[PDB]
RNA sequence: UAUACGUUAAGUGGAAAAGGAUGUGGAGUUGCUUAGACAACC
RNA sequence: UUUGGCACCUCGAUGUCGGCUCAUCGCAUCCUGGGGCUGUAGUCGGUCCCAAGGGUUGGGCUGUUCGCCCAUUAAAGCGGUACGCGAGCUGGGUUCAGAACGUCGUGAGACAGUUCGGUCCCUAUCCGUCGCGGGCGCAGGAAAUUUGAGAGGAGCUGUCCUU
RNA sequence: GGGAUAAGUGCUGAAAGCAUCUAAGCAUGAAGCCCCCCUCAAGAUGAGAUUUCCCAUUCCGCAAGGAAGUAAGAUCCCUGA
């Protein structure tokens, strides 16, 4: 459950360390985004020398959340943190590496490059 | 149209064959009995009157006993009509059983919503609170009653009052399982009302 | 209780 | 009305039955056509010559007079010769086809469009790209012809679509 | 359609007619279609 | 629910202007027309 | 709906900006539905007609209305209702007494100039609104099941795939 | 999904030999209108309908009315949700 002002760790090597959520995308009054949803966000903390710089507005896909996600079989997945991956408009990650486990839900939304790069998909 | 009366037992869940976990409501509907057929000639409209749930003799009265004589049945606790049914398909005294339905069939379920007693505008109409700080003395109140010009409040200014206890229909629920021996329908999802409350299960009107 | 009153200056 | 004053020749096999409220049934080789006319309009058949007599000279009657001749004139021509409007499909892959009673147009949509002609009207599909509505009632032939043209009416850039036979399309230029 | 208070012939092929109590112009040139309103 | 003769078809009557119009009633002037007009159709 | 003109109600008081809460109405329509014309190839548009059913975002700055900006959205409509709604809330501003700046004034002081601070009362009688009972009626007294005159509710819309 | 319509599109068609969606006649056509869907609803005094139950008591009265004890049935009171 990510909303305007939620800060997320960035689970990639794009240069951004922390982003602030500017907007949940996909409809007028949409309050909240979950795993596999895209957000507009500003980079609040960056790694020095990275591609993505502090202050850039960027799109990111959420790949883990504390709220987590329910599956049709009645099972759930939750993580210890909220994290996203900066993306281009075609869903490809701007970085080359993904850190930490991502949720299976990203396959469903056709974030395949992310799912392939992730060390674990739970 | 087809339909039956039962009691809401409660909720549980069932694994589907694909492994999906389906929440279900258990309705126990012992065989309903057709107590009366209303006809266009006599009554001005076609319907059957279903009785459900045998009542002790002490709890019956002579007018009730007489009304269920033609159907040759014990006095019934709940009596409802079904319109839209096939009149020729039913006879007075006929038992209507849960196996009229089958798994996968889409139904509408009707019952009385649980009672909540006297409730305010926040709970009853989903209104916003005023601020909780910044000097507010406006928390759970119902908002302006309206403009000055009419010198009166228009009808349908929503206010506190008794909430719940209303007839509610939920449309397009799926029968998950029919257990003919135990007289159970298992219906996907949740339906109006308290446990033990009378539920009417009908074939869906938008089918 | 107002500072000025109704239809203040 | 000049039109109302004009008499009309009835062929021998065109019976002209009358009834209450000047209701003229017209039998012939093709079929039967009934039409209730306006009460005041006067009508008479002598020596196989139907003539529409104008009762008054009010503009209301000046209108109904010419109309009543025209309709009877069409009712006669209907049962004798019959009417038919022609329709021409124009455009790549636009094709009509009869399918029992129904016309079936394939005119560039993602579904085929079907027209069921009512009792009396009949539709012929000589070419793949040509339709003909045949019938006795000139009104009712025109109606179905228009209903068919309405499916995909002639657009102005390349003239594509269902047109009437010998229809002038205002042809605009694209670029 | 031009909906305007002044319906007039724009060209020589324009016909002024009257339908359902409304003054209209009809023309081969569809730009010249006018209804009074 | 008068009488007589007219007008209106807009519920005009029962709120509005420049202006626009083959609405309809009454007058009147005038071009052309059985040496055949006007419309249609070589 | 503006700024005004007039000074007709109210000075033995008709609380006064903005916001909040709650709406409701108009249509001169912002979106969605239906169309005509196009200097409409297509995709987009422009312009006019019908249409008020429903819908019509969250932030930065400012007391602000407004506006500009960020990011969205199908869209981010315009207006009315005592500039809708303070016996419903707020009290930033405006609008008392303190103090100060610039300025004007010999001065006391003054300024829709600014600045920091500055008491928001009321147990609802009547109508009205939302709920809930009692009474009698409905040509006998009862227990159930009902018809529906009539009333309310709902009414939004995106994207992708396919063709 | 029906029904009827708005703008719009017409068909047939004269007034006005032609033309003309209109005057007679016949269509089509909107998230809109009336339905369809959900809820309340006979104090709808216009008080509706159906099924079933009780049964024509006693005493006052010239009757008109009145009183009493009851039937079917309900309630007081009580255990509660
Ligand atoms: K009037
Ligand atoms: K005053
Ligand atoms: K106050
Ligand atoms: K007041
Ligand atoms: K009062
Ligand atoms: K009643
Ligand atoms: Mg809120
Ligand atoms: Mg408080
Ligand atoms: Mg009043
Ligand atoms: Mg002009
Ligand atoms: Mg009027
Ligand atoms: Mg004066
Ligand atoms: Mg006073
Ligand atoms: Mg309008
Ligand atoms: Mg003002
Ligand atoms: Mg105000
Ligand atoms: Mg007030
Ligand atoms: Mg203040
Ligand atoms: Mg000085
Ligand atoms: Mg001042
Ligand atoms: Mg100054
Ligand atoms: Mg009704
Ligand atoms: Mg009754
Ligand atoms: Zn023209």
């Amino acid at each position: 459950m990510i909303q305007q002002e939620t800060r997320l760790k960035v689970a990639d090597n794009s240069g951004a360390r922390e982003v602030l959520t500017i907007k949940v995308l996909g409809g007028s009054g949409r309050k909240t985004a979950n795993i596999g949803d895209v957000i507009v966000c500003t980079v609040k903390q960056a790694t020095p020398g990275g591609v993505v710089k502090k202050g850039e507005v960027v799109k990111a896909v959420i790949v883990r959340t504390k709220s987590g996600a329910r599956r049709s079989d009645g099972s759930y997945i939750s993580f210890d943190e909220n994290a996203c991956v900066i993306i281009r408009d075609d869903k490809s990650p701007r970085g080359t590496r993904i850190f930490g486990p991502v949720a299976r839900e990203l396959r469903e939304n056709n974030f395949m490059k992310i799912v392939s790069l992730a060390p674990e998909v739970i | 149209t087809k339909g039956i009366l039962g009691r809401k037992i409660g909720m549980t869940q069932v694994f589907a064959e694909n492994g999906d976990l389906i929440p279900v409501t258990v309705i126990e509907a012992a065989p309903n009995v057709v107590l009366q057929k209303k006809t266009a000639e006599n009554d001005g409209y076609e319907a059957i009157q279903l009785g459900f749930d045998d009542k002790r003799e002490k709890l019956s009265n002579k007018p009730e006993k007489g009304h269920v004589a033609k159907a040759e049945t014990a006095p019934k606790r709940f009596v409802k009509e079904l319109r839209g049914v096939e009149m020729d398909a039913y006879e007075v005294g006929q038992e209507v059983k849960v196996e009229i339905f089958s798994a996968g069939e889409i139904v509408d379920v009707t019952g009385v919503s649980k009672g909540k007693g006297f409730q305010g505008a926040i709970k009853r109409h989903g209104q916003s609170r005023g601020p909780m700080s910044h000097g507010s003395r406006y928390h759970r109140r119902p908002g302006s009653m309206g403009p000055v010009d009419p010198n009166r409040v228009f009808k349908g200014k929503l206010l506190p009052g008794r909430m719940g206890g209303e007839q509610i229909t939920v449309q397009n629920l799926e029968i998950v399982k029919v257990d003919a021996e135990r007289n159970l329908l298992l219906i996907k999802g949740n339906v109006p009302g308290a446990k033990k409350s009378l539920i009417t299960v009908k074939s869906a009107v938008k089918s | 209780r107002l500072a000025l009153g109704d239809r203040a200056p | 009305s000049r039109v109302g004053k004009k008499l009309l020749e009835i062929p021998s096999d065109v019976t002209v039955t009358l009834n209450d409220n000047n209701t003229v049934a017209v039998k012939g080789p093709k079929g039967e056509l009934t039409r209730t006319f306006h009460p005041d309009m006067e009508i008479k058949v002598e020596d196989n010559v139907l003539t529409v007599a104008r009762p008054s000279d009010q503009k209301e009657h000046r209108a109904l007079h010419g109309t009543t001749r025209s309709l009877l004139g069409n009712m006669v021509e209907g049962v004798s010769k019959g009417f038919e409007r022609g329709l021409e499909l124009v455009g790549v892959g636009y094709r009509a086809s009869k399918s029992g009673n129904k016309l079936v147009l394939n005119v560039g949509y993602s579904h085929p469009v079907e027209i069921v002609p009512e009792e009396g009207i009949e539709i012929e599909v000589p070419s793949q790209t040509k339709v003909v509505v045949k019938g006795t009632d000139k009104e009712r032939v025109g109606a179905i012809a228009a209903n068919i043209r309405a499916v995909r009416s002639p657009e102005p850039y390349k003239g594509k679509g269902i047109r009437y036979e010998g229809e002038v399309v205002r042809r605009k230029e694209g670029k | 359609m031009k909906v305007r208070p002044s319906v007039k012939p724009i060209c020589e092929k324009c016909k002024v007619i009257r339908r359902k109590g409304k003054v209209m112009v009809i023309c081969e040139n569809p730009k010249h279609k006018q209804k009074q309103g």
